[PDB]
């Protein structure tokens, strides 16, 4: 009465994980920096991103058990080791240093720390060696016992110096799925980010991403639909993280005031380092600003979406970090390629009642700078920083949160949800927790009458 | 009605038979263009993109041993056996989904390529070639 | 008469036929060995030869959602349209090239693929399909 | 009987000829999985599955301009010619191995396939045109 | 043996039943890692 019957080009799809592409927005020829971060290798984008929405397609989406994830972590990572390959290295910066306090510590109740080192460096000829000076900044030992130093990198890794063309600056890259793959992204405005989406799409390329790294506050990435969100693998456990996506950008100015300047010392036959030169005019430290108006609204609409999870009418509490790595301890960033570390031990001093809380135009968060970071899971490579010659002025939106909650019999008491961060994969969690990937078997069967021969 | 790529997922599968050519036009190429030459990162595109060739080559390779051969919508001569689903037609045809109709068939279906393979072109080809002598 | 390969480009269309195999034999085929590891040359060639492949896929995708398949001539359902190229017969085939013909139609080409695969096999197979139960 | 992969390479031919999807279907797919990213190691072994599917390509396209095209058992239209092999039926199905039968052809082997190419489809598609018109 | 008759060919032997070999390394020996370079770190054998 009915024979099987095969159909080629059915909708099915299983999920999978496999390698994914990377965009190349297609304003990369007009950037002409050399190298960005992906401007590499990524091929431009297509005219008209396919978003296909599939009506009557409810699929289950879990971000924390995701590879795309994973593919953006490790292709970050080479990013850093391909790019830092071929430049300068700077093994035999690792010397002795008599260094000297900065010439200006007008009141020593107030902070001030950059060396004045000069050390005997290899020149152009290996026969002779020439005396320079100026490596600066705070990052360095306090000696073995004009005070001798040296450099904690060299107590750790090799060095070397990133290469002056390339820059640091996010270009906007958005995978795409190969042929035979596809992308689902989800659609409704509110993503429990573990459960079944109602309303999916399917792409094969995504939307912008923007590669920043940051800690404790997520910097230009995707806003949130309407409401703020408040993510977790696991919401009981206290050591797994808790991410927020905000609805409204928190305003952020950064700035390096100090209008430097840069010297080239040559050093070997082709190599030439970048020292960084005396502080032209004044000196005062690095700082980011952020609107307290703004960021008194972002808490108290933050604090009613925690209420949801952890009680109606009560109260909650977050001080600043408890401990640890600098890198964790402390909002880090880059910003015209300089590195900036700043202490947000000035937002997070806040207790909550079920109505209010317990002028000031602006907050401000002094920020230290660091040049040679460690962050590279591979230790036996660290990067210089090179210097950045004139003052430098970055604006930024705020758009994400990383928080760690007390743990402890701390039930019939209050809820405490310290800064953190660490893990890189937390980033790319809130850009990623809308996609999927699947493959596609298109061999269906199915009973209908016919006969063949 | 197209609703494009994947647009019958939800649908029955017999309006999503109305679609075969846009899931199968997609798959094969989504042609990424690798003229610039970079080092360690185009070994793993192109190990996805070789691999994809070769599942599709696999697919075509169990499309070809069997009597159907055609990248289209194809009969057999293999019947239908009621321990797998026992439905009525029109019952599946018109409230079903490729998605749950695999799920439902996956506990049998993995015996059903092999009476494809077996009970049709190792006995077909045999009796074509055995009758087109006369 | 053969002239080996691509020697009837510039002969009638007609005369072209009659070499169809040779342009399609020696276009595969263009075997390298790359037997020697070679570490950054070979990664061009081989995306070359691979994205060859990958439009000879193309073209064989393109040629089996057709009603056509079969790698030689072949005929078709779909209605010559007389705004494309205004010409009779004996007058295409006896006084002009296949590069001048593709020239000509390149005004109106991008629709007849669209008319081969969808006026034919979105509705063929579908007709073939009930009619065959009979 | 199926004795697996190459079980009847020393049996006749025609016991032989129940074992073809038996050979054909391992030799396509060995597929090994490089999903760990090793850099000088890779380009090697890909290069091998490389051109084992550019020589299952070749094979496809001799098996495609011939009239022969399913993946299968096959007649033409070629007469056997006497000179090749002097030996009755039976005597070839029943006391010979497909070895020694490429080996005595290899002396003759490379004008069937020309006898194949030309004497078919340069005139058995040229037939099929001028004789589809009515 | 590739040709049992040339003296230059070298001539395998495989066994059928295993020779028992042991091999031993008394010194209870110790090592020091000496930092030399940035990341580098060389061990040397130490004092038996
Ligand atoms: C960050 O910088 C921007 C631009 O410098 C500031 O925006 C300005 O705000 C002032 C005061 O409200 C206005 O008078 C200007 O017209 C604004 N300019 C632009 C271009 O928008 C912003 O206020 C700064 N934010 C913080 C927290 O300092
Ligand atoms: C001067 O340098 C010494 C170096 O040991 C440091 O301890 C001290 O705090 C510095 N004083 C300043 C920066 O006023
Ligand atoms: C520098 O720091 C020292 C303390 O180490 C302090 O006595 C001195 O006043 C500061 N300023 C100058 C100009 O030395
Ligand atoms: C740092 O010391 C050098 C001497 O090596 C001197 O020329 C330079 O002016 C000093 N800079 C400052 C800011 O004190
Ligand atoms: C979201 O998913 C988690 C998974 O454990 C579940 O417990 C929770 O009820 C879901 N909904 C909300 C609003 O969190
Ligand atoms: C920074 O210092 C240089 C050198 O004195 C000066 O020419 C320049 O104008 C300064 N920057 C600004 C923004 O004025
Ligand atoms: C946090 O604030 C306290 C003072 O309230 C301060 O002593 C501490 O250094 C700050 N940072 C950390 C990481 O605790
Ligand atoms: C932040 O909002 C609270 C609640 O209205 C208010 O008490 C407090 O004064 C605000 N802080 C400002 C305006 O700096
Ligand atoms: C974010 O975007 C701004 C554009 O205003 C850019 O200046 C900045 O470098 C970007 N990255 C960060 C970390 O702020
Ligand atoms: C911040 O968000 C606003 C709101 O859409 C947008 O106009 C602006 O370009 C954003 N800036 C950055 C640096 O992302
Ligand atoms: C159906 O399958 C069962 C077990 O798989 C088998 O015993 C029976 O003979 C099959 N019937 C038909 C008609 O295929
Ligand atoms: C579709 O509806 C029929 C009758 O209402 C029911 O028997 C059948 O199980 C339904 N299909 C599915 C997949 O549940
Ligand atoms: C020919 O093409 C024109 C426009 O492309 C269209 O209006 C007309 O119906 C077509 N006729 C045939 C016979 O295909
Ligand atoms: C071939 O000749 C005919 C008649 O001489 C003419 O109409 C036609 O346009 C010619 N072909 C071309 C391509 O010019
Ligand atoms: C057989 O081959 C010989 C030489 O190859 C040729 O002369 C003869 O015509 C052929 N006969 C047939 C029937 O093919
Ligand atoms: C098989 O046997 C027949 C008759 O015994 C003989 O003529 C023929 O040569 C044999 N086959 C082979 C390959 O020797
Ligand atoms: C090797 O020497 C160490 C140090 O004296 C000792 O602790 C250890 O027990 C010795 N090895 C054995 C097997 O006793």
């Amino acid at each position: 009465n009915l024979w099987v019957t095969v159909y080629y080009g059915v909708p099915v799809w299983k999920d999978a994980e496999t390698t994914l592409f990377c965009a190349s927005d297609a304003k990369a020829y007009d950037t002409e920096k050399h190298n960005v971060w992906a401007t590499h290798a990524c091929v431009p984008t297509d005219p008209n991103p396919q978003e296909i929405h599939l009506e009557n397609v409810t699929e289950e989406f879990n971000m924390w058990k995701n590879n795309m994830v994973e593919q953006m972590h490790t292709d970050i990572i080479s990013l850093w080791d391909q790019s830092l390959k071929p430049c300068v290295k700077l093994t035999p910066l690792c010397v002795t240093l008599q260094c000297t306090n900065v010439t200006n510590n007008i009141t020593d109740d107030m902070r001030g720390e950059l060396k004045n080192c000069s050390f005997n460096m290899t020149t152009e000829l290996r026969d002779k060696k020439q005396k320079v000076y100026s490596l600066f900044y705070r990052l360095d030992v306090v000696q073995i016992n004009n005070k001798e130093y040296r450099l904690i990198n060299c107590n750790t890794s090799a060095i070397t110096q990133a290469c002056p063309k390339v820059s640091f600056e996010p270009i906007p890259i958005h995978y795409c799925a190969p042929a035979g793959f596809a992308i689902l992204k989800c659609k409704d405005k509110k993503f429990n980010g573990t459960g079944p989406c109602p309303s999916v799409s399917t792409v094969q390329c995504t939307h912008g991403i923007k590669p920043v790294v940051s800690t404790q506050l997520l910097l230009n990435g995707s806003l949130a639909e309407e409401e703020v969100m408040i993510r977790s693998e696991n919401i009981t456990n206290n050591a797994k993280n808790i991410l927020v996506q905000f609805n409204t950008p928190v305003q952020i100015n950064c700035t390096r005031p100090n209008n430097n300047t840069r010297k080239s010392i040559r050093i070997g036959p082709g190599q030439a380092f970048y020292a960084t030169g005396d502080i032209i005019g004044d000196i005062r430290q690095a700082h980011c600003n952020v609107s307290k108006a703004t960021w008194n609204e972002t808490l108290g609409k933050v604090v009613k979406q925690l209420r949801k999870h952890f009680g109606n009418n009560t109260i909650i509490r977050f001080a600043n970090s408890s401990g640890g790595d600098l890198e964790v301890t402390t909002h880090s960033f880059n910003c015209g390629g300089e590195f900036f570390y700043c202490n947000t031990s000035g937002l997070f001093n806040s207790t909550w009642i079920s109505n209010t809380s317990v002028s000031n135009d602006s907050i401000t968060l002094p920020c230290r700078i660091k040049q040679i970071i460690n962050m590279w899971q591979r230790i036996g490579q660290a990067m210089y920083a090179p210097p950045i010659q004139g003052v430098i002025r970055c604006v930024s939106n705020i758009t994400g949160l990383i928080l760690t909650r007390d743990g402890g019999s701390t039930n019939s008491t209050t809820e405490t949800f310290r800064p953190g961060g660490g893990d890189m994969r937390d980033n790319w969690r809130s850009e990623l927790y809308k996609y999927k990937v699947v493959k596609i078997e298109p061999l269906g069967v199915a009973p209908t009458r016919c006969k063949r021969r | 009605v197209f609703l494009g790529f994947l647009g019958a997922a939800g649908s029955t599968m017999g309006a999503a038979s109305m679609t075969l050519t846009v899931q199968a036009r997609n798959l094969l190429s989504g042609n990424p263009d690798w003229l610039p030459d970079m080092t360690v990162w185009g070994i793993k595109q192109l190990q996805a993109r070789v691999l994809a060739v070769e599942r599709y080559l696999r697919d075509q390779q169990l499309l070809g041993i069997w009597g159907c051969s055609g990248k289209l919508i194809c009969c057999t001569n293999v019947p239908w056996n009621s321990s797998w689903s026992n439905r009525n037609l029109s019952e599946i045809w018109d409230n079903m989904t490729w998605l749950q109709w695999d799920k439902e068939i996956s506990n049998y279906t993995q015996i059903i390529y092999g009476l494809l393979e077996e009970s049709q072109n190792q006995q077909e080809k045999n009796e074509q070639d055995l009758l087109a002598l006369d």
